[PDB]
């Protein structure tokens, strides 16, 4: 039963048109945050009930649902070049002794 | 308080797409450029005083029909916050 | 102006349109802005030519005063 | 006219239409319906896109007596060419139940309209057919060579269904049935194996009975059917071919891979035994703790 | 006949052309549109895949973005001129 | 996951579950349904990359 | 006190449904329009037996695109064929938008309201349907007066109903201005269902057709080789795997995209087919000869 | 008439304006002013021969088709600049440099009037003169006076 449920759930998520990504530029007391929605221009938009002006932090990257621009989740997640350089690099090998002389 | 509140929810459907006030013509209309290449000859409707608005101000416009629903911006950019390091 | 008018929008897209309530021929000139409706695409008001003077009129300062 | 009529595709909408027309004229139980079929032609695939009822009166005293309102077929055509130019006159449907020799006459009247050969689509609206309740037939003109004059006849063209993309997504969404044959799982094709045999057995009977009827009812000798049956006995598989010996080795390959894949499923089930079993052993421990933890608070 | 041509043309509806950017498979082919964005479109079994080649212009329905058939390759006057010259 | 379209409109699009995340997670061209605007299937790295193998 | 003002459940027949997907979807980007022919019974049951496309117009959909000249003309042809039934409404297609009425389509609705007060305005969005039947809705006018004096509750007295919810801007505009929506239902006969699936003789004829044996060889070879590769991985899975925390196990032994499970699936499909293959071949050989 | 009234409906404003980049030939490639590229079936009502490169055309807003033709749009800035022959500075009043005046007049004036003679002999007439070197030598000026003499419309233009 659960497998039939699972395949269906996968189906329903994908539907969602839009779905973006902004960054909280600053916070105001009006149950809103000014977001520079990154692919778009700017939007001053109200918070979703799930995550509020309290929780939000300035310069935190955020997910957004559809063309509504309601808050989904906060993303810690940041694209930076240093991080990208680390992935090429991987876990640095190797014991002191081998170097040792 | 109750006054402010009731009104604000009604008028403001969201999201609200910001503009820049380029000029005023005295007849409670303004000419603004939106982020879209077409600019829009808008009504000033409700809230913010006509006097208080001086050209070069950044402004909140309502998404269904573009109208001056107020200001809370004052040409806020992230660049100013970055620089600002009173800390 | 072709005696309807050929308008060019700022997204760059050209239409042949017409007068709305009643817009005199003599008001619409090359370079003159126009107000047209979202999607019914007709002139209401001719609008003064260009939005670019307004931008640059901020820089302009009037007759400064200093004693010689 | 045109001789390109090699394939016939049929929208399901047509099918739906043919019953609808039958009931709105209130024709029933050996009252006949003739309508125009519209669609594309002068092309190999005749694409029957639509159909529309026409004025038709049926007389039972004289079967060669009917009404058609000739002017109306012209008029209606004019309207639909304006709606969509791709639709053209392409013939006429009959509701059956069967083809007749009056349908030959009827064909002739549509021939005038049509710049293609008029397609006679026999839609049985009752759907008594086990398979296809729809036959497609094209009026051809050929010398029947036997010492008989030029004969005009309706030669069977196999037909298939087809659906436009736009309709089809909606057809599928309407349907949700488990099907007599979907080509699904083992048990489903297995049903089809029982069906397919009983199919053949009825099908062969029809042949035996025609052979009786030739010498008892004097049906005209059709040297053509009998010619095709010669090819059946002639090309017939036989045993003691080296082909049997080849099939016989093949049998052994097909069971042997099956056997090994059976054995492999044994190992997977045996794996799950262990995993669930390990959990149980742990479950014993958590259960004992419950009793142990109750003692400590007391 | 000439006034009938218009009514017919409105029912034929403007076509989008791309061009074969890159064969990927028999069943799926990568085209880049003339209008713009890159797409993966499909090919009908009505049109043989041997005809379809890299840099041949192709025509696709808007509705579903799938290649109906081949078109003759775009007429380039330049390479015609080059051939002609000598006499 | 996070992707850009052909035009660059940055979408956060769901990865249809039980697909590759062993090579998908590094950059590679990928295909998104047009209507759904979701990541429904993957492309080999060969698509839209110059063939230097000579 | 007054009127219920009740909004009909719009009972859309399958025949009518199929012509709507065909004409509208194909005709993208250009909008298409047409009337709905039906019979109205009860105060809540409208049966829309048929639809047709009225001849295209370059004004697309407007008050004047639609016409009485077109209306009458078509009626007269169907009049003779006895398939004539009263106009119960009008449809048109929006292929670029979701289900809602333009400011213009309300005015168009208003002329059909005057004709017949049970007249529906149905907005068909067919390209941005991925099942066909979805995102098509039927509507009816509500007066400007009706909104003020609060006659929206009456219409849905004692019925669960469906009020549509997709499109937030365009919907809330429609819900509180353009029209009131109620549920839209599809009905069909069990004579027709038989026709929609289509029975064929080639369903069963294909079951005694014996495909070539090169193709059986390929399947035998292929399926077995494949599971050799994931059988190495399976050895890796069960090498230890018995230390605590289940999540930990699934990343380390790559029990994500489960190799045990994939072995089972490839095995089952081939096992099932090779049994069909022996079963058909045995039936063919005795049965023929 | 039935067709013509349908055609009128399409023609009802608004409609798109576009140009014909070419006729491929039959079929026509239009370049729209919406910045997309559309290959459309050539509307047989419209003469293919009448159409030329950069012939302006009316194109229906919905299904893109060559409905009608339009007069090519014109640039008043270019029109205004044309006819600036007047005042004729006169070569006399243009300060110094006899030599350059004599040279310009060979290249320009004489071929203009003697054009029959040029055809007969068959040699090319001067296909343009470029003036270059230091400013202040009256590059401007010369052209204005010369054009006036040749009675030929003087566009003062910058690419
Ligand atoms: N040959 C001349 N005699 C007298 N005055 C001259 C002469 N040439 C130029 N000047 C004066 O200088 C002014 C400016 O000319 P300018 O320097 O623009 O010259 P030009 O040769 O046309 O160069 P350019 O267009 O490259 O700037 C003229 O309006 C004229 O009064
Ligand atoms: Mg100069």
């Amino acid at each position: 039963n659960d497998k039939v449920r699972f395949i269906k759930d996968e189906l329903r998520l994908l539907q969602e048109p839009g779905s973006y990504v902004g960054e909280v530029i600053k916070i105001v007391s009006d149950k809103k945050v000014l977001v520079k929605v990154q692919p778009e221009g700017k939007y001053i938009v109200d918070v979703a009930k799930d995550i509020n002006v309290k929780d939000l932090k300035a310069s935190q990257r955020v997910c957004l649902r559809s063309d509504s621009y309601m808050l989904h989740k906060v993303l810690e997640n940041k694209a930076d070049p240093l991080v990208s350089l680390m992935m090429v690099e991987k876990v640095p090998d190797s014991t002191y002794d081998m170097v040792g002389g | 308080q109750e006054e402010e509140k009731k009104q604000l929810e009604e008028i403001r459907g969201n999201p609200l797409s910001i503009g820049t006030l380029e000029e005023i013509i005295d007849d409670d209309h303004a000419i603004v450029t939106s982020p879209t290449m077409p600019d829009y000859y808008v009504s000033i409707l409700s809230f913010v005083d006509k006097e208080l608005l001086e050209p070069g101000c950044s402004v909140l416009l309502h998404h269904k029909t573009m109208s001056i629903v107020g200001v809370l911006q004052d040409d806020a950019d992230p660049m100013v916050s970055v620089m600002k390091m009173d800390k | 102006i072709i005696k309807k008018y050929v308008i060019n929008l700022k997204q760059i897209a050209k239409f042949v349109v017409g007068l709305g309530e009643r817009v005199s021929p003599t008001d619409i000139e090359e370079g003159m802005r126009v107000g047209v409706d979202r999607s019914k695409y007709n002139i209401e008001l001719p609008l003064p030519p260009r939005i670019d003077p307004s931008v640059t009129m901020m820089t302009v300062e009037e007759k400064p005063d200093v004693t010689y | 006219m045109s001789l390109q009529h090699e394939k016939v595709t049929i929208a399901p909408l047509v099918l739906l239409s043919a019953l609808d027309h039958y009931e709105r004229t209130q024709t029933k139980e050996n009252k006949r319906c003739v309508g125009v079929i519209l669609g594309d032609a002068n092309s190999s695939t005749i694409r029957v896109t639509n159909s529309f009822a026409l004025p038709f009166e049926e007389d039972e005293k004289n079967s060669d007596v009917w009404f058609l309102d000739h002017n109306y077929i012209e008029n209606m055509n004019e309207m639909c060419k304006k709606i969509n130019a791709k639709e053209k006159l392409i013939g006429w449907y009959h509701s059956g139940p069967k083809l007749r020799a009056s349908d030959l006459k009827i064909n002739e009247l549509f021939k005038k309209y049509t710049q293609n050969n008029p397609l006679l689509l026999i839609v049985d609206v009752k759907q008594q057919g086990v398979g296809l309740p729809t036959d497609a037939y094209v009026a051809i003109e050929q010398v029947k060579d036997d010492g008989t004059s030029t004969e005009k006849t309706f030669l069977h063209l196999p037909c298939t269904i087809e659906a436009e993309e736009a309709e089809e997504i909606g057809v599928e969404h309407l349907l949700r049935d488990v099907r007599d044959q979907a080509a699904g799982g083992l048990s489903i094709r297995l049903t089809n194996q029982l069906k397919s045999l009983k199919g053949l057995q009825s099908k062969l009977k029809d042949v035996v009975e025609y052979l009786d009827k030739v010498i008892n009812k004097e049906l005209p000798i059709n040297h053509t059917i009998l010619g095709k049956l010669q090819d059946v006995f002639n090309l017939l598989p036989n045993l003691g071919t080296p082909d049997d010996d080849e099939i016989d080795v093949e049998n052994h390959d097909r069971i042997n891979i099956s056997n090994n894949l059976q054995k492999a499923l044994t190992v997977k089930t045996n794996d799950e035994l262990m995993v669930i079993y390990i959990s149980n052993l742990v479950r014993s421990i958590i259960a004992f703790d419950d009793l142990i933890e109750n003692k400590i608070q007391n | 006949d000439k006034t009938e041509n218009d009514i017919k043309a409105l029912q034929s509806i403007g076509q989008l052309i791309g061009e074969v950017m890159k064969e990927l498979s028999e069943e799926k082919y990568i085209v880049k549109a003339s209008s713009g964005p890159r797409y993966i479109v499909g090919v009908r079994n009505s049109v043989d895949r041997s005809k379809l080649k890299k840099g041949v212009r192709v025509t696709l329905d808007i509705t579903t973005l799938t290649i109906m058939r081949i078109l003759p390759r775009e007429t380039d006057p330049l390479v015609y001129n080059m051939t002609s010259f000598e006499q | 996951g996070i992707v850009s379209s052909t035009t660059g409109m940055s979408y956060v699009v769901r990865i249809l579950s039980t697909l590759d995340r062993e090579l998908l997670k590094p950059s590679m061209s990928v295909a998104l349904h047009r209507h759904s605007n979701a990541l429904v299937d993957i492309l080999p790295p060969d698509s839209d990359s110059s063939i230097s193998v000579m | 006190t007054g009127r219920d003002d009740t909004k009909e459940t719009v009972y859309i027949s399958s025949i009518a449904l199929l012509k709507m997907l065909k004409h509208g979807r194909a005709g993208v980007p250009m909008e298409v329009m047409g009337l709905m022919l039906g019979e109205f019974v009860d105060d809540y049951t409208v049966n829309v037996v048929d639809v047709f496309a009225m001849p295209q117009s370059g004004t697309g959909v407007s008050v004047e695109a639609v016409d009485d000249v077109f209306q009458a003309k078509m009626m007269d042809m169907l009049k003779q064929t006895g398939r004539d039934q009263m106009v119960v409404g009008w449809y048109h297609s929006h292929p670029g938008f979701g289900c809602w009425l333009s400011s213009v389509d309300v005015n168009t609705q208003k002329s059909f309201e005057q004709l017949n007060s049970r007249a529906v305005a149905v907005v068909v969005d067919p390209i941005q349907s991925v099942k066909g039947k979805v995102v098509i809705d039927a509507f009816r006018l509500i007066d400007t007066g009706a909104l003020i004096n609060n006659l929206e509750p009456r219409q849905t007295t004692s019925n669960t109903g469906l009020l549509n919810k997709a499109n937030i801007q365009a919907l809330i505009h429609g819900l509180n201005r353009h029209y009131y929506s109620l549920n839209i239902d599809y009905h069909k006969t069990a004579k027709e269902t038989k026709m929609l699936m289509n029975l064929h003789k080639e369903q069963w004829q294909s079951g005694l057709k014996m495909y070539d044996y090169e193709e059986k060889e390929e399947s035998n070879l292929a399926a077995t080789k494949s599971m050799v590769k994931i059988a190495e991985q399976y050895s890796k899975r069960i090498e230890e795997e018995k230390e605590l925390t289940e999540e930990e196990l699934k990343t380390r032994y790559v029990g994500r995209q489960d190799p045990k499970k994939h072995l089972s699936e490839t095995a089952d499909e081939t096992l099932e087919n090779n049994i069909v293959s022996v079963l058909t071949a045995g039936v063919n050989s005795v049965a023929i000869k | 008439k039935d067709n013509k009234e349908k055609i009128k409906n399409n023609r009802q404003l608004p409609y798109l304006v576009a140009n014909v980049v070419e006729v491929m030939d039959k079929a026509a490639v239009v370049k729209t002013s919406s910045r997309q590229t559309v290959f459309l079936p050539m509307v047989g009502l419209v003469d293919p021969d009448k159409l030329k490169p950069n012939d302006l055309v009316g194109v229906n807003k919905d299904s893109y088709l060559i409905l009608d033709t339009l007069p090519s749009e014109f640039d008043s800035r270019v029109k205004a600049m044309e006819v600036d022959e007047k005042p004729t500075e006169t070569y006399s009043d243009v300060g110094g440099l006899d030599k350059q005046i004599e040279e310009l007049v060979e290249a320009i004036v004489l071929p203009m009037k003697r054009a029959d003679k040029f055809k007969d002999m068959g040699i090319r007439a001067p296909k343009g003169a470029l003036m270059y070197g230091p400013p202040g030598t009256g590059k401007t000026l010369l052209a204005r006076a010369c054009a006036a003499q040749t009675n030929a419309t003087f566009l003062k233009l910058a690419a």
